[PDB]
DNA sequence: GACCTTCCCCTGATGGGAAGGTTTATAAT
DNA sequence: AAACCTTCCCATCAGGGGAAGGTC
């Protein structure tokens, strides 16, 4: 099974890894170690930025690609807004500060 | 233990039990309480003229007549007629006759007859926040006048409080403490605007509530008394016979709905049952109590228990179609028709099939799916509200292909296009809309419209735009 | 956009900040209408519109008028997505604690007042009250007391004494309280009364009050006034297929809050007594607790289900769900997976992709590419080209992909090379072929396991693929210099069957030109291919200043092995393919062309030889049928001898002249030594099998047997296999280990009958179950270690310390294990090493010690080498690349930006998945001990009298060959400094592990039987008379004295009482605490101790791991350390380090330090990072503790990164936050 | 040409109805 | 669960008016 672009999750903007082909592969943790371990940084990124969060990542990507311009424009984790927010909701006050 | 439901269950284990004293018993002390604060406003000349409003205007269609009072302690439409003008034998005999030496035996006789019309609790409690506020409105004056003297000229409370006691009405007590010489006395000319007009507002209560205001102060002062006896007793009770809630509450077990939620729920109905309660029909308080508790448990629940809170109405009729379905299992087998119970029911037919549609329950995201696994419900939940990228090239290609056409035409027709559709500006605009700012209108604009719609209709100009339609 | 990600306490206030609305009534979703209530948990007024720039009334409907809120409903029209950012709050009637504040170990309003938590949560409960604020009463200022006891107490004073109950107590008694006073009076308290009970809570409660007052929140705040509630598209009640609704549990427990708010405002608007009032405030705190944190109180379950709902804080922590399976692994896009295969056609470079796969993948590339063209009028026209399949879009994909490298993964990912690029080969079909020299790296077979693909995007990805992660770029293991790219079963087969040799193979002893000619041979049928031929070869060696020079001559070889020559490369020289060339051979000629000609050369060498191994293993025949497996002859007596050996030792036990567990060994002994007999019998008859006449002499060569050949070429089939295979397989135990007085007498051939089959399959089940639920453990194991090591990278130049690890030989008992050349080999010296003579220079102060170095020190016998490490380094939050070493895929320096950390923790976790007289002196050279004190006997000869003996050879050389141990009282026949003879007994005496193993290794946990340790020099003495335990003074010689110790009678003692004892002495016997080795002994005494016991368990079996990786986990496990005085400063150890030696610069007097021991769990723990330990360690505790201190995370490391979605500061990020961090802060 | 009858669009009525609220008396712990 | 009752929101019906049509 293969997939480009298919479906998300709505809770969590990720791929969704279900209709049972047609869903994206699985990223875990060893992977990330394995990409660290090399050099690869933008290759890292573009997994968890680009291929999988950034409701703007995805399609900024997607519009460079057929454009003939193969160059990412990383955002914010999806999962990490939506951990801010689990975090915020309960008694603790999660911030970020300057640029 | 730990849970809160154990502090619960062996805190009513304390206050023993009460049946058949108890009962009858404290009822008496509830009554007697309520009688202490009755008499409060038996001498109220501000309720007389409060009534007057209230009653003559039920004669001219506002107020229904059993809406303002629950009976006489003295379901009879006929003994109104009789206790209209029976009870005036006061009325005129005490009020124009201070022109105020025998008009001091002659108020109890007048208040006697304002004692014998039970009126409804919903302006009864009206007339009690009346006392309060009068209350409030005479204190507030005290606060003032006193805080001007004591606070401000340094005068000695004592001082205060005996030249005050007794008077409270005209400023013969401040003008004379002048005289007095003392520390405090050189300071009493600067606050004779704050203390003689304070009275204004106090003075004046008087002639309004026909009474001193001295008086004012010892009606609320056992009212209270009065509401605190009702108030002690009435926890008692309610602390008595407590268990029978959770005697109740038990009926209900898997109802959505936590235990201690329900039998909260029916405590209230038992404060509720308690208040609307008379000892003196004999009948024990367990028959009565019940009925209002297991109603504010069974509405409760119908208000608390489905996350898509439902009218109250739909839980009954709900409740006794699935009883109707029930009582005939053993009738056709297995179990009825769907076209069944639309005759047992009151109900019309067609109406059932949607009751039933409406009447599921919401599974939890984290219901695991198949396999076991710790795969969830909400993981396989999709996202049908974002559009693909796929769709979103198309979009960006379209816009600049749409741009050089249009700016393939003339400049008026450029402008017109952009105009009477949201083309790269906020809110297109209708047809005078465009002749407004264009020097030609009505009919201009509506021929350039369809002769650049026409000249984009044509090849070799929409080849570009004509590629972006696919059916 | 930012840079710094903050964490404190919400306040009442700055919770209403955010909010945009109070919900009121507990509903949802009409019910009717499906549309949101107004003051609902989904109200759009306050949180957000239904639709996409669209009202919930309808009556704004286009995108024009956005930012209004239509007086209707009061709904701002506007994203709809904003419904995902809506906030609110709502306003609790009664005070409630917040359970993440009161229920954690370190429970924060606990020690906020110095108050016991069985007194706070009896408080909370409502039975029992509480003073406040007494004043100048009888009672203190926090007193508790009962209803009788507030009874008759308001009387005695009505003012100035307040004591109330429940959270409003608790609450106003945070809020009247004084984080300033207190704390001035606490400082005295630990000044002058000593006992460290009167120091155990103060010293923390101090640290509490004076953080509390540093963040700036106040105490007040630990009581929740008002609920933040979460946004409606973090909790969706989103419809289903059938009409069903599937909401989230976060709901049914935020309704049951806002239910039971409101009844207690009702209530107390409702003059209601205290017997009710008091539950529904339980009740409330209970809802409220099991909303935040489900699992503390009583486990609220949920609906018509029995499951407990999940809470909040459970929606953060465990494996599963967010910061483990959300912001460290996600799925992604532009991926697949397929059942891989075969491919030997395809270069080590390339691997072969389905086409469909690739039509897939790149869908948007082909789309771009295709409307780029003039093929496809716009995107949606390419979309239908490639959905129909036309012929153009083959080529099309076929231009896409061409030097566009590919990523392959592996399931389980234990090392990096789990994920590998290469270069897509479009193919037929749709299995995924795949380089069979790599499939050793990834760990794989062919028997169905799949692997994942994955195609870079941005050209920086595409580079990475070519430049880091080609598999052409990855050939020797970062763990271990050797490659990872050996020929594997059919290769080395082939290989191993053409460099043979009979005796008589047609046409042998002639010559011929050379390979040309001998290939000649063999392909025309004339020539065998194992003939003895000598025949001339050219063997280039490029010599004398780096010039080329071929040397042709004539050499003794074989038809085959002159064959494999015409692919050996040229700097190589022909004594490579001059042997048997089994597998342990083709991979050390692949070494030396690798560190000889490069690794372009090496690249093409092996692929060629892959290609051809595969030929001739094929056209060899080279199979197995039954007759292969010769059962000796000799078998059937062989078994019956042995089988009646025991039919004495049965009367012997049924008479009583052995008793049980003695004759067992009878049997045992017998039995074993048996075993060795018809193991042997096919062996010697297997090894010389085949028989032929050399030109007419009858004579027995290496034998061609089938199944042997497999196992001389290390193909296949190892040693003990064979064994199994003819001859009966051995003898099995029950789980108890009691092995059975039963062997096995049948072998594999002749057939297993039912009673043997049991025992056997007892083993094969001790054997599948013990390997398969061991995945687990490896995995935890190497997860601990990355998650102790990844912040550690490669930053600076050189620290500058000559301080260096004392390198010495392993050499222990009879042999070497492993010579000082390879714990030393591309390492850096610390200190100029010299010759034997002093005043010399064999290698400057600090050099890399490549092979040349080696080479040289070896010649000398200088069996000592100083080496700087990474254990000992003066570098802040990194590393120096002198100090690390130079292991690579290449053998140049480590570079600068590399993180060490990760790849050491893989280097030490994909080997995890493998495990589970007298003396006699045998080289010639001279007796010297070492640390030994003697005396004079009866029999004149030496004796030994200290428990401790080290017995070294000091040969002609000067070396270091032999050491040996003797125990107490031992027999010698040499003495200190004397000559020996080839093998003479200078020693004689009366003699009268795993994984978990390394586990307990790293994790520093102390031994079961400890060894009492030394602290100074002085003779010892007892004391005190045996009291419980017993006592031990010590006796220092010139400084002071006040050291002693308890050490219970119970535990017998090894040290002398009259005799001096240096600090760290064997004061008892017994396993050894590596805290007690840090104190006494210093920082590079404790990490040479677990590098040489944790290198033990590796080394019995076949793993090899260069000490660095070791070290790494070491140097990171004494990051932190304890201060000893206070010194003129005001934990971390590199953070103190500069911060005193700052001012210690300055006149000013320096602190001292004390290095302690934190486990690779419990180092793991503190960290300057919160975020990146709350990723993996107990998030609900780190986050409370992380905010109540305000503490300000600047990521600054890699998991961090990773969660916010960054370039990772380490490698092509470190060089993107070189640049940004040089004028960041500056 | 007016006068009477006719033909369509706003005011506001006001029939219908869904949604809520208050009581219910044998005792009932 | 049934019984009698008030508020609100519905989506629709007599009634008014501004002109409109057609003829003794
Ligand atoms: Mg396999
Ligand atoms: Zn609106
Ligand atoms: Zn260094």
């Amino acid at each position: 099974h293969a997939r480009s672009t298919g479906s998300y999750s709505l809770v969590t903007q990720q791929p969704l890894g279900g209709k049972a082909q047609f869903g994206g592969q699985r990223f875990g943790e060893m992977e990330v170690w394995a990409l660290e371990a090399y050099g690869a940084a933008y290759t890292l990124q573009e997994m968890l930025t680009v291929k999988s969060d950034d409701v703007n990542g995805r399609t900024k990507m997607y519009k460079n690609i057929v454009d003939g311009n193969h160059q990412m424009e990383p955002g914010m984790p999806e999962s990490f807004n939506v951990l801010l927010k689990e975090i915020r909701s309960l008694g603790i006050n999660i911030e970020l500060e300057d640029e | 233990t730990t849970d809160p439901v154990r502090m619960y269950m062996r805190e009513m284990g304390t206050v023993e039990l009460l049946t058949r004293e108890g009962e009858i018993d404290i009822a008496k002390r509830i009554e007697d309480g309520i009688n202490q604060v009755q008499c409060s406003v038996a001498e109220y000349p501000e309720a007389i003229t409060y009534l007057l409003e209230q009653y003559n205007r039920v004669e001219a269609e506002e107020a229904r007549l059993s809406d303002l009072i629950t009976g006489f302690v003295d379901i009879d439409p006929e003994l109104a007629r009789e206790k209209f003008a029976e009870l005036r034998a006061q009325y005129v005999v005490t009020r124009d006759t201070i022109k105020h030496a025998t008009a001091q035996e002659e108020i109890l006789k007048l208040s006697e007859v304002f004692k014998q019309f039970r009126l409804v609790p919903k302006q009864f409690d009206y007339l009690v926040n009346s006392m309060r506020v009068m209350m409030d409105r005479v204190r507030t004056q005290e606060r003032l006048i006193m805080k001007l003297c004591v606070e401000q000229c340094k005068m000695p409370k004592k001082n205060f409080i005996t030249l005050f006691t007794g008077n409270e009405t005209s400023d013969t007590w401040f003008n004379a403490a002048i005289a007095m010489n003392k520390p405090w006395s050189e300071k009493l000319h600067d606050v004779s605007e704050e203390v003689h007009r304070a009275l204004q507002k106090l003075q004046q209560i008087e002639e309004e509530t026909g009474l001193t205001i001295e008086q004012v102060k010892d009606i609320n002062r056992r009212m209270s008394i009065g509401e605190a006896k009702a108030r002690r007793a009435k926890k008692e009770m309610v602390e008595a016979n407590l268990r029978l809630v959770i005697s109740i509450a038990k009926k209900y077990t898997n109802r959505g709905l936590q235990f201690l939620d329900l039998i909260q729920e029916g405590n209230i109905g038992l404060m509720k049952a308690v208040d609307k309660f008379e000892y003196r029909r004999g009948y024990k308080f367990s028959t009565y109590a019940t009925w209002w508790i297991r109603q504010a448990i069974t509405r409760s629940i119908a208000d608390q228990a489905r996350t898509i809170r439902i009218p109250v109405h739909m839980i009954e009729t709900i409740n006794k179609l699935n009883r109707i379905s029930r009582q005939m299992l053993q009738e056709m087998g297995r179990e009825p028709t769907p076209e069944e119970l639309a005759e047992r029911m009151l109900m019309p037919e067609d109406k059932i099939r949607k009751v039933l549609k409406i009447a599921k329950e919401p599974i939890s995201m984290e219901t695991p799916i198949g396999d076991d696994e710790d795969s969830h419900l909400g993981d396989f939940i999709e996202d049908t509200t974002l559009e693909l990228p796929l769709d979103s090239a198309t979009t960006e290609s379209l816009r600049a292909a749409t741009h050089d056409v249009l700016a393939g035409l003339t400049a008026r027709e450029a402008k017109v296009l952009r105009m009477r559709f949201g083309i790269d500006m906020n809110t297109d605009y209708t047809l005078e809309e465009v002749g407004k700012q264009f020097d030609v209108t009505r009919e201009r604009i509506r021929q350039i419209e369809a002769k650049a719609l026409r000249k984009l209709r044509h090849p070799s100009r929409s080849e570009v735009l004509r590629s972006f339609l696919d059916d | 956009e930012f840079d710094a990600i903050k964490i404190a306490l919400a306040s009442p206030d700055m919770i209403r900040s955010w909010s945009f609305g109070e919900v009121k009534k507990p509903e949802t979703i009409n019910y009717r209408t499906f549309k949101p209530e107004r003051d609902g948990l989904f109200c759009a007024r306050i949180f957000g519109p239904v639709k996409d720039y669209e009202c919930l009334c309808g009556k704004y409907k286009r995108l024009k008028h956005r930012g209004v809120i239509c007086e209707k409903c009061g709904v701002e029209v506007t994203q709809t997505k904003v419904r995902r950012e809506r906030m609110g709050h709502i306003e609790l009637a009664s005070p409630t604690a917040h359970i993440w504040f009161l229920k954690s170990l370190p429970s924060r309003i606990g020690l906020l007042l110095d108050m016991p938590l069985r007194d706070i949560e009896r408080v909370l409960y409502f039975e029992s009250y509480v003073v406040i604020e007494g004043g100048m009463t009888n009672l203190e200022r926090q007193q508790i007391l009962t209803e009788e006891q507030y009874l008759d107490a308001l009387e005695e004073f009505g003012d100035e004494f307040d004591a109330k109950m429940g959270a409003e107590a608790i609450q106003a008694l945070l809020k009247s309280m004084d984080l300033e006073q207190e704390c001035e009076q606490l400082r005295e308290e630990l000044n002058e009364t000593n006992s460290e009970t009167k120091r155990k809570k103060l010293t923390k409660r101090i640290k509490l009050l004076e953080a509390f007052v540093q963040s700036g929140n106040k105490p007040e705040w630990m009581i929740l006034t008002v609920l933040p509630v979460l946004p409606p598209d973090l909790r969706p009640l989103v419809p289903l297929d059938g009409g069903r609704f599937a909401t989230s549990d976060l709901n049914d427990l935020y309704r049951r809050v806002i239910n039971r708010n409101n009844r207690l405002k009702r209530l107390l608007d409702l003059a209601a007594p205290d017997i009710i009032v008091r539950n529904e405030k339980r009740m409330l705190q209970e809802a409220v607790d099991a909303l935040l944190d489900n699992g503390r109180r009583g486990r609220a379950i949920t609906g018509s289900n029995k499951r407990p709902l999940k809470s909040l804080a459970d929606m953060i922590k465990g494996k599963q769900g967010r910061f483990r399976q959300n912001l460290l692994g996600k799925r992604v896009d532009y991926s697949g997976r397929s059942v891989i295969t075969v491919g030997p056609y395809l270069r080590l470079h390339q691997c072969g992709l389905p086409k469909k796969m690739a039509l897939e993948l790149f869908k948007p590339f082909i789309y771009g590419k295709l409307e780029l063209r003039g093929l496809a009028t716009t995107i949606k026209a390419a979309k239908k080209m490639v959905e129909r399949e036309e012929a153009v879009v083959w080529d099309i994909l076929d231009e896409v992909i061409r030097e566009h490298p590919v990523l392959l993964n592996r399931a389980p990912t234990l090392h990096r090379l789990g994920i590998q690029a290469f270069e897509p080969v479009l193919i037929e079909g749709k299995a995924i072929q795949l380089h069979p020299l790599v499939c050793a790296a990834y760990n794989a077979d062919f028997d169905g396991d799949q692997m994942a693909v994955h195609v870079p995007l941005t050209l920086e990805a595409q580079l990475e693929a070519r430049a880091l992660m080609m598999s052409t770029n990855n050939i020797l293991s970062p763990a271990n210099g050797e490659p990872i790219i050996v020929p594997s079963q059919d290769v080395v087969l082939g290989l191993y069957y053409m460099t043979r040799d009979c005796v008589n193979a047609k046409g042998e002893g002639m010559v011929l030109t050379g390979p040309k000619e001998a290939e000649r041979l063999y392909r025309s049928g004339l020539a065998s291919l194992h003939a003895r031929v000598k025949v001339r070869i050219t063997e280039y060696e490029k010599d004398a200043n780096g010039e080329l020079v071929a040397k042709t001559s004539l050499k003794d070889t074989t038809v085959g092995r002159a064959i494999l020559w015409m692919i050996v490369p040229k700097g190589l020289p022909y004594s490579i393919v001059n042997q048997a060339l089994g597998k342990k051979a083709i991979s050390k000629m692949l070494n030396t062309c690798y560190r000889i000609l490069g690794l372009k050369p090496t690249v093409i060498f092996a692929d060629q030889i892959m290609y051809t191994g595969f030929a001739y293993a094929a056209r060899s025949g080279a199979s197995v049928g039954i007759d292969d497996m010769v059962i000796p002859e000799k078998k059937h007596e062989i078994i019956s001898e042995a089988e009646a050996e025991v039919a004495e030792i049965q009367e012997q036990f049924q008479s009583g002249l052995v008793t049980a567990g003695e004759r067992y060994n009878k049997v045992i002994d017998i039995w074993a030594a048996a075993n060795d007999r018809v193991s042997k019998a096919m062996m010697d008859n297997l090894q010389t099998e085949t028989v032929i006449n050399r030109d007419g002499q009858e004579e027995k060569q290496v034998s061609f047997n089938s199944i042997y050949m497999m196992a001389d070429s290390g193909a296949r089939g190892s040693a003990a296999q064979i064994r199994q295979l003819a001859g009966m397989r051995g003898l099995m135990a029950k789980p108890d280990g009691s092995i059975i007085e039963t062997p096995i007498t049948a072998n594999f051939r002749e057939g297993l009958n039912v009673l043997q089959y049991f025992i056997s399959t007892h083993g094969a089940r001790k054997g599948l179950a013990d390997t398969a639920l061991k995945t687990a453990n490896s995995g935890y194991l190497t997860r601990r270690l990355v998650d102790v090591a990844q912040d550690l990278v490669v930053t600076e130049d050189d620290c500058g310390t000559h301080e260096g690890i004392m390198m010495t030989p392993v050499i222990e008992g009879g042999d070497v294990k492993e010579p000082l050349r390879d714990r030393v080999l591309g390492r850096v010296t610390a200190e100029d090493v010299l010759k034997p003579g002093t005043a010399d220079i064999l290698v400057p102060r600090n050099t890399l010690l490549h092979e040349q170095w080696c080479d040289l020190l070896e010649e000398n016998s200088v069996d000592a080498v100083k080496v700087r490490s990474v254990v000992s380094c003066d570098t802040d939050f990194g590393v120096c690349a002198h100090c690390y070493g130079r292991d690579l895929a290449r053998g140049h320096i480590i570079n600068k930006g590399e993180a060490i950390g990760v790849i050491a923790a893989q280097s030490i976790g994909e080997p995890g998945t493998q495990l589970t007289s007298s003396i006699q002196v045998k080289n010639k050279g001279s007796i010297k001990l070492s640390n030994v004190k003697s005396v004079v006997n009866s029999s004149g000869k030496l004796v030994i009298t200290s428990r401790n003996t080290e017995l070294k050879l000091i040969d002609e050389f000067g070396r270091t060959k032999e050491s040996y141990k003797v125990p107490y009282g031992a027999v010698l026949a040499k003495g200190d400094g004397e000559q020996v003879a080839g093998g003479e007994t200078v020693a004689n005496w009366d003699p009268h592990g795993g994984l978990p193993r390394v586990a307990d290794l790293f994790e520093a946990r102390r031994p079961k039987e400890p060894a009492i340790l030394a602290e100074i020099s002085g003779i010892v003495s007892f004391g005190k008379e045996t009291k419980g335990k017993r006592r031990l003074v010590i006796t220092p010689v010139d400084g002071s004295d006040p050291y002693e110790e308890m050490i219970p009678k119970w535990r017998q003692l090894n040290v002398f009482e009259g005799e001096r004892v240096e600090r760290g002495d064997v004061i008892s016997d017994g396993p050894e605490a590596p805290h007690d080795i840090l104190r006494l002994r210093g920082v590079h005494a404790v990490t040479r101790y677990i590098v040489n016991e944790v290198q033990d368990v590796y080394r019995l079996q076949g793993v090899k791991i260069n000490d660095k990786h070791i070290e790494v986990i070491v140097r990171q496990m004494l990051r932190k350390a304890t201060i000893v005085n206070a010194g003129s400063s005001d934990v971390e150890y590199s953070r103190v380090k500069i911060a005193n030696r700052e001012l210690e610069a300055n006149g000013k007097v320096g602190a001292t330090y004390s290095r302690d021991l934190l486990g690779i769990t419990k180092a793991s723990l503190a960290t300057e990072s919160f975020i990146s330990a709350a990723s993996f360690q107990e998030t609900t505790r780190v986050l409370t503790e992380a905010a109540v201190a305000g503490k300000r995370d600047e990521l600054r490391g890699l998991k961090e990164n990773v969660i916010v979605g960054r370039l990772i500061p380490a490698g092509t990020g470190y060089a993107y936050h070189q640049d940004r961090m040089r004028r960041r802060a500056a």
